[PDB]
């Protein structure tokens, strides 16, 4: 078996946007070089609205 | 202790047909089986102890065999019959039963005398008696070999006192031997030293650490009978503790120790760093340590700071410190006291030790001739101020107290450094050094240590207990020694060299593993001695010496053959040399019945399946050799077969039985087995009868009911009756007049 | 035919670190002075962990070199050579590589190695000529039974994707062809359309 | 190494049918390995 947990079953993929949310959530199962955690922002600009 | 073997072991048995006419003499040392395909040198040391504890030779033994004799009625002979080995009555009796058969005389009563006789025992020039029995030839050789080997550690008495003459000291009463031990004394010792370096060197760090702590359990038993600041801090809690490291430094060489001071220094630091390097070795102060104390006698008496001092060198900082008033900006060897005796495990050497408090033995003072005058210095020396002179007056007081206290008390402790310092030998000495240190002194510790020096007290129970240990120090590092001996032994014949290779090293890991569970199982080869050694870093006992014996492999260390290693070496010589002794055979033959190969005709067998040699040629033509892994692997054997060949490269054992009446010679099974993976050859075991070469009956069954023959070189075991000659051999024993001394101590334990 | 850096930096030949000071440096760090001009034990605390390390360094090198060999074994050659393309970066927590290093576990196979032969590895290896039969053998099927593609509406992923549901139809009587060809369709969707246009070619 | 032999009627009247098509594992490695490959190596961890 080359994986004992698959990246994304390709049937239930519609589009780009389904791969990269699909991995995000099957990336525990994987040795992962870096391991997620929260998020550090250094740049943040609010624009006017309607 | 000796073991006082009372009879020799012969292994001789006397088979004779029913008939009478044929009779000959076996040696049975027994059937070994040997494998093929792997190394025979290697199973044949595991039967040489097997045969070595069969003879009775695998212990220190000697042999009383002068008393096992009788006297004949005979007024004329006054002879010794020895009753050891195959009885003369027995050979007499198989020929007796021959001359029976061939319608002879029977033997005369000169002629049965002369055989009655051949067993005697004589004494020679040296008082030892000889025995010259009917014994086998493999039996004689092997027994004698281990004579010679054990007779190299058996010396005389006085000669003993002679080597050891030089490590008893002085303090001891002499012991009184009987005359009969001092004229016939002999004790069994063996005399050669192990060294301990290849423990030491490969781990240093549990090496040191083990018998330090050893050394301090034992000392710290021992009975004993600005001025605010410096008198607050006074506390006799650790003075045990300091009082086995200042042992300790005196009677190592290199025992590194140190200190530690606060970040901010006062009074009490000074005094420490001040008697830290007046009253300690140099030799046990490093360089760095050296600085250390120096900068904090700058930090305090010039008010300057760390940072300031932190890249100074020595002479820039004696020079600072000199330039304010403070002369105590050296440190001072100590002056070395050779022993009265030659130190334990270290022969042909002389020991020596440093004496405490760096006073010198000829002048009984401290080896600085300008402290009087130092002290003076600091007194009217202006320090930490402009004047008032309170930290000068303070550091010369307190100067004073301890130069009082180490002059009065360095006899007492230079007492205790050498009795301590004879319990190690000249290698750990030289070779154990202080790593991790695992021990230091608090600064309030050292100050209160030399200011509240306590005089030693040595008690009658101390003595008596320095004395239990140096039995047990003496115990100990012979066992050690052994299990050196043992395990570059194991892993000169177990390992080899390692390669940049997967192969090579997946062959060492499985191959580690092997030897390490098997050295563990049942009573363990290592003593618990050196796996308190390995273990003392928390690590399993196992693992420790898996990490030992790894490091040990390629090493160059030399080890002594002791006598039970050529004894083993001896026998498994004899193995592989002569193989029909023990069994097994590295050739056998296969021809059919018409085929008339030579045999030996010497035992008078039927059809005898041993020949004196495998023939070269049979009928003009060499015959055909094949290995056993090509004729395991053979298709066309009905072939080959039909013809005859020779197989070899191969170990084969057999058996065989000599039944005393007459039918057909064969084997209990047939010669080959054919499957369809491939062809083996069947467990040989021999039918062998004596022949009346006129049976038709039997005759004509050889010929017809068998059609093939496996035939063998004939066995050295077997010898012919007529040849009973070569059965006689010679044993000597020595005198009893010999008395062997248990304990071979030379002193008793009293003041 | 392969190589593999020897773990923990010990050379086979030596048995000890690669660097033939290193007890002259541990050395000096214990008696050197770290920030502080003054005493402290940095030095001496540093000087303990870096023996411990050491020690077990030394003690455990030959269990992961055995490792090492063992993974490797189970790596088919056609494999090997498609993954030295790729690269990363590994990031390790300070605390776990300091805590592997210290408690490092010591790792024996001599249960699994008969003599010189490591049975496991062997017949997991030979199933990948099974797997490179099947791979094969489902390409050639759907190429006969399914000729040139042409999509002439929807999109790249819609058009694979369902292509997969008709050939698990067409060959239901062999579900190793569907199970085959979804086996690559997963290493090469995890790029995303341009996996699946490659697929397709 | 040599097969081992079979039945007598078996080496006289004896068929067999085998194909010799060994294939390849090009069309599943060839690709862009880098996503698939920490799911692979945890596979791997796992066979030992």
């Amino acid at each position: 078996k080359l994986f004992e947990t698959s990246p994304f079953d390709p049937l239930t993929i519609k589009n780009n946007q389904d791969v990269v949310d699909k991995l995000y959530a099957t990336q525990s199962s994987s040795i992962q070089e870096v391991v997620p955690t929260k998020t550090f922002a250094t740049e943040l600009q609010f624009g006017v609205t309607s | 202790e000796l073991i006082k073997v009372p009879t020799i072991p012969h292994n001789l048995v006397l088979i004779q047909s029913d008939n009478g006419k044929h009779a000959l003499i076996k040696e049975d040392l027994g059937q070994w089986p040997v494998e093929t395909g792997i190394s025979l040198v290697n199973q044949a040391g595991v039967f040489a102890v097997q045969l070595a504890n069969k003879l009775g030779i695998d212990k220190p033994f000697v042999l009383d065999a002068g008393s096992n004799y009788f006297t004949d009625t005979s007024f004329i002979d006054t002879r010794k019959y020895c009753t050891d080995g195959l009885s003369p009555r027995e050979i007499q009796k198989a020929l007796n039963r021959q001359r029976a058969y061939y319608d002879r005389p029977e033997l005369t009563i000169s002629e049965n005398k002369t055989l009655l006789s051949q067993s005697i025992i004589y004494p020679d020039a040296d008082g030892n008696d000889v025995s010259i029995i009917f014994s086998g030839a493999m039996s004689h050789a092997i027994f004698t070999y281990a004579q010679s080997q054990w007779n190299k550690n058996i010396i005389k008495l006085d000669d003993y006192i002679r080597e050891i003459t030089l490590t008893v000291p002085k303090q001891y009463r002499p012991r009184r031997f009987k005359e009969i031990e001092h004229t016939h004394g002999y004790v069994y010792r063996e005399l050669n030293q192990g060294s301990l370096l290849p423990l030491v060197d490969a781990n240093l760090k549990e090496s040191s650490s083990y018998y330090f702590k050893k050394l301090m359990s034992s000392i710290s038993n021992v009975p004993v009978d600005h001025v605010s600041m410096l008198t607050n801090r006074l506390t006799t809690a650790n003075a045990p503790t300091v009082r086995a490291i200042t042992v300790l430094t005196c009677m190592f060489k290199q025992f590194r120790i140190g200190m530690t001071y606060a970040l901010d220094p006062n009074i009490m630091d000074v005094a420490a760093a001040t008697c830290m390097l007046l009253f300690r070795p140099a030799q046990s102060i490093s360089d760095e340590q050296y600085r250390y104390c120096l900068q904090t006698m700058a930090v305090f008496l010039t008010n300057t700071t760390y940072d300031i001092v932190n890249n100074d060198t020595i002479d820039v900082l004696k020079m600072k410190l000199r330039n304010q008033g403070w002369p105590f900006v050296e440190r001072y060897n100590a002056v070395e006291i050779d022993m009265s005796v030659e130190p334990l495990r270290s022969p042909g050497q002389v020991g020596r030790y440093y004496n405490p408090f760096n006073i010198d033995p000829l002048t009984k003072k401290h080896v600085e001739d300008r402290l009087e005058e130092f002290i003076n210095q600091v007194q009217v020396g202006r320090f930490r101020n402009a004047s008032g002179n309170a930290v000068g007056t303070t550091l010369a007081a307190f100067l004073r107290a301890c130069r009082d206290k180490t002059s009065a008390n360095w006899r007492g402790y230079s007492v205790l450094v050498s009795r301590y310092r004879s319990l190690i030998p000249n290698e750990l000495f030289e070779s154990l050094r202080n790593i991790s240190g695992e021990y230091n002194i608090n600064p309030q510790d050292e100050h209160s240590f030399f200011f509240a020096l306590a005089q030693i007290n040595a008690d009658d129970e101390f003595i008596g207990a320095i004395d239990k240990e140096s039995a047990e120090y003496l115990d100990e590092y012979a066992t050690l020694a052994r299990d050196i001996s043992n395990s570059l032994t194991l892993v000169k014949a177990a390992f080899g060299p390692l390669e940049r290779t997967s192969g090579s090293i997946i062959n060492h890991a499985n191959n580690l593993n092997k030897v390490i569970n098997h050295v563990f199982a049942d009573k363990p080869l290592i003593s618990e001695t050196m796996l308190k050694i390995l273990t003392i870093d928390g690590t399993t006992g196992k693992d420790g010496y898996r990490n030992w014996l790894d490091k040990l492999v390629g090493h160059n260390y030399p080890v002594y053959v002791e006598p039970v290693v050529n004894i083993m070496n001896f026998i498994s010589a004899r193995f592989v040399a002569d193989s029909s002794y023990f069994g097994y055979t590295n050739e056998i033959m296969i021809m059919p019945n018409h085929i008339n190969v030579p045999v030996d005709d010497r035992f008078g067998f039927r059809d005898s399946p041993f020949c004196t040699s495998l023939p070269r040629t049979i009928m003009g033509n060499d015959v055909r050799r094949i290995s056993y892994n090509v004729f395991s692997m053979m298709e066309d054997i009905d072939d080959v077969i039909s013809e005859g060949f020779i197989l070899y490269d191969a170990y084969f054992n057999f058996s065989y039985d000599i039944m005393t009446t007459d039918g057909v010679t064969r084997l209990k099974e047939d010669i080959l087995i054919v499957t369809d993976t491939g062809n083996d050859i069947k467990p040989i075991h021999f039918y062998i009868y004596f022949e009346n070469r006129n049976d038709k009956k039997l005759r004509y069954e050889s010929k017809m009911n068998v059609s093939y023959r496996l035939y063998i070189k004939t066995p050295a075991c077997l010898l012919p009756l007529s040849d009973y000659m070569r059965a006689q051999h010679d044993y000597v024993s020595p005198s009893s007049s010999r008395v062997y001394i248990k304990d071979p101590a030379v002193v008793y334990t009293r003041s």
